[PDB]
């Protein structure tokens, strides 16, 4: 709607992207991921933080 | 020694000594860790993200 240029801002967080829902980690949990490497290849959606 | 000496002492032969004909019951192994191994001096920390 802004015409911004790679828009950071999303209408609401997608439940699925390319037929598969998003997967969502607990800050708390990523916190203690020692994979964290291979999580990131794939995206995430960050919780139960402010 | 068949004169001069009145009275002998016997006891029964060390086991220290060895005659020089069997000096290979001398021979023995001794084995020395290797080099590359590496002896923490260093204690382990332990925590919690939680």
């Amino acid at each position: 709607r802004f015409g911004f240029r790679d828009s950071p801002f999303c209408t609401s967080l997608p439940r699925t992207i390319m037929g598969n829902d998003v997967r969502r980690i607990s800050y708390n949990v990523f916190s203690m991921m020692e994979d964290i490497d291979d999580v990131i290849s794939e995206g995430f959606i960050l919780y139960d933080a402010y | 020694s068949k004169m001069n000496v009145s009275y002998r002492l016997y006891i029964k032969t060390p086991a220290c000594l060895l005659p020089l004909s069997d000096y290979m019951r001398a021979q023995h192994d001794y084995v020395s860790p290797s080099s590359s191994r590496v002896y923490i001096k260093d204690p382990a920390v332990v925590y919690t993200r939680s």
